[PDB]
RNA sequence: GGGUCCGCCUUGAUGCCCGGGUGAAAGCAUGAUCCCGGGUAAUAUGGCGGACCCACA
């Protein structure tokens, strides 16, 4: 996969930097999900830390 | 830099971690890639975990820091997944690497594990 | 640019003295979390890999739901906007199947073409285009916006009529350019009224917000994960009905003219319409038996043939 | 014979491509101005008012027809 | 007899997906390959019953 997106201005691009505002882009597709979600508890510890829960 | 990076890693210490992967690769045994690294932590085989700072999506390696802390295994951050991949002896990038047997870099892993514990607190 | 879902319709007033009784009904704003889920739609960012139907099955299993459905099939390798209607709302996806779609696509050319020629040829594929040669079936391309060209790679945004196959569109552009082309990557950025905004949610965030509700008692994150079923209906022409007609429709009556309070203009006979309360609750989906002018001017007759009822019978009292 | 138009190019996937102002049918026979058989219509695409036509060639060297005007034999 | 809501009744040339194990020339450690376990195949139409209604607001 190589379609990327600027997180702040929402510009779709193939570049690592945004051609509009000039910041680091992120890959457009969401990560693989597993219904088994073997490490979901550890992801939640990180997520609770970030969100302040 | 991304939220899964728990602490700030000095430029010198990141090089020492990449050196530790390079040496242990051909003198000992290492696990490369996020699935292999995670299994190594889960099995209690990893002595040191090395995680890239440029991983996107973050969710790929986000589970590792709290997994390492639960299984009592030290971890370190490196700037580039491409650079970490080359150190693991593969032509593509690596999001995370685990050291199973340090070999000649045994003292180097000791130095890292001691210094990351001070950054953790 | 603009889809037929974006162009505002005039609201025609039939009864200026139409008033709604606060005693009855549940507008989206005052629905408890459980009721919110029962009449909810997830604006999901589908991962590439699984089919749209597999993803829906994962959602049902994890959130412990009896029913769910998706609003317009995304192919396995394709990521992006996938509305997943839940439980009592499941069938609202029927309003989403014929809706206009938007995509961001990556076309890889099989030969070297100048940038000016790429843009010119792609501009020609806007409008009514042939999707099947005779021995005539057409489809509308509302816009093509070339974002960037990196050698043989062409990244573009495209708004299309429902049933437009982007893989096919790209193959045809390659033939018109001579060198040939294929679709190497696709992402849906819009499915009807659903788009890439704050409400778009991954499976990871969905399940985690569910866990924050079940374990931590925090409902705010999981509430935001789910949109009201009324959102799935934002792109449709609407007919707003008086309180006294609501229970009749929910009990199986078709909508007659004396029950209409307000309505959108431009409704043709046979159009799919949403029947709404004056509190903007979704009552039912229906097929218009009359035009907007007919509904506004006439005093009698069936205005809408009711096809699918979503509102429970006991929300409004029997007033017929 | 009904005029299709100029051959824009020979697509490497194996089709002569013509821009025209009407919609031919699948399997229509394609000739030049001298009624010499060229090929067969295998796809019609693009704008309804000004479509592209993909012609499967049935001559040995289809490349020579680039820039030449083709017709549907009727 | 009808409408709405719900329940029930049918088929599928190894794939693909997800996971456990393994962990390698455009592909590819954000997972090749193979071994194993599971999931998902058309989100109809027709038919039978149950409940609520027969509604111009
Ligand atoms: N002439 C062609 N015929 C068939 N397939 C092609 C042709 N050119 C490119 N492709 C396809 O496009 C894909 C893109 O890979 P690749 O980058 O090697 O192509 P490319 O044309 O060399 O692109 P670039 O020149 O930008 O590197 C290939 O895997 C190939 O299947
Ligand atoms: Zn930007």
């Amino acid at each position: 996969f190589r379609i990327r997106k600027c997180p702040k201005c929402g510009r779709y691009t193939l570049k690592e930097v945004c051609p509009v505002c000039g910041e680091k882009t992120k890959v457009a597709h969401p990560p693989r999900f597993s219904p088994e979600d073997p490490y979901g508890e550890y992801r939640r510890r990180w997520k609770r830390e970030v969100l302040g829960i | 830099k991304p939220s899964y990076v728990k602490f700030e890693v000095p430029k010198e210490l990141a090089e020492k971690a990449l050196q530790a992967v390079e040496i242990a690769r051909d003198t000992g045994k290492i696990r490369k890639g996020t699935n292999e690294t995670t299994k190594a932590v889960e099995r209690g085989q990893a002595k040191l975990v090395i995680i890239a700072e440029d991983v996107d999506p973050e969710e790929i390696v986000a589970h590792l820091p709290p997994l390492c802390e639960e299984k009592e295994i030290p971890y370190i951050y490196v700037p580039s997944k491409k650079e970490l991949g080359a150190a693991a002896g593969i032509e593509v990038a690596a999001a995370s690497v685990a050291i199973i047997e340090p070999g000649k870099a045994r003292d180097l892993v000791e130095e890292i594990a001691m210094k990351v514990k001070e950054l953790m607190k | 640019r603009i889809l037929p879902a974006d162009i505002k319709r005039e609201v025609l007033i039939k009864d200026e003295n139409a008033e709604t009784n606060p005693d009855w009904g549940f507008p989206p704003e005052k629905r408890p979390i459980e009721m919110h889920i029962q009449f909810g739609v997830i604006n999901l960012d589908k991962p590439p890999g699984p089919t749209s139907h597999e993803v829906v099955a994962w959602i049902k299993k994890i959130l412990n739901l009896e029913k769910a459905g998706h609003g317009g099939t995304l192919d396995p390798k394709v990521s992006g906007v996938l509305p997943v209607a839940l439980e009592k709302a499941t069938r609202v996806v029927q309003a989403l199947l014929p809706a206009g779609k938007e995509y961001v696509a990556l076309m890889h050319l099989h030969g070297d073409v100048p940038e000016d020629k790429i843009i010119q040829v792609m501009k020609e594929f806007e409008g009514e285009i042939i999707q099947r040669p005779p021995l005539l079936r057409t489809r509308k391309v509302y816009y093509i916006e070339v974002l960037e060209i990196e050698g043989r790679d062409v990244l573009f945004r495209v708004g299309v009529e429902a049933g437009t196959y982007i893989r096919s569109l790209i193959h045809h552009i390659g033939l018109a350019l001579g060198v040939g082309a294929h679709m190497s990557e696709l992402r849906r950025t819009r499915s009807g009224p659903f788009k890439e905004d704050e409400t778009l949610i991954t499976l990871h965030d969905l399940v985690d917000y569910y866990y924050f509700w079940k374990e931590d008692g925090i409902e705010e994150y999981f509430r935001k994960a789910i949109q009201p079923m009324e959102k799935a209906v934002e792109h449709l022409p609407k007919v707003w009905i008086k309180d006294s007609a609501v229970a009749a429709v929910t009990h199986g009556a078709d909508l007659a003219v004396p029950g209409i309070a307000k309505l959108h203009a431009g409704i043709k006979r046979g159009d799919l319409v949403a029947i709404m309360t004056l509190k903007d609750e979704l009552v039912a989906l229906g097929k218009a038996m009359m035009t907007s002018q007919e509904m506004l001017e006439k005093t009698k007759g069936i205005a809408v043939d009711v096809e699918k009822v979503f509102m429970p019978r006991d929300w409004y009292p029997k007033l017929w | 014979m009904k005029r299709l138009g100029k051959v824009l190019h020979y697509a490497k996937q194996g089709f002569l491509i013509v821009r025209t102002n009407w919609v031919p049918s699948l399997n229509d026979r394609v000739v030049d101005k001298r009624l010499q058989f060229v090929g067969i219509v295998k796809d019609v695409f693009g704008p309804v008012k000004m479509p592209y036509v993909a012609i499967k060639p049935k001559v040995s060297n289809p490349e020579i027809y680039v820039g030449e005007v083709l017709y549907v034999d009727e």
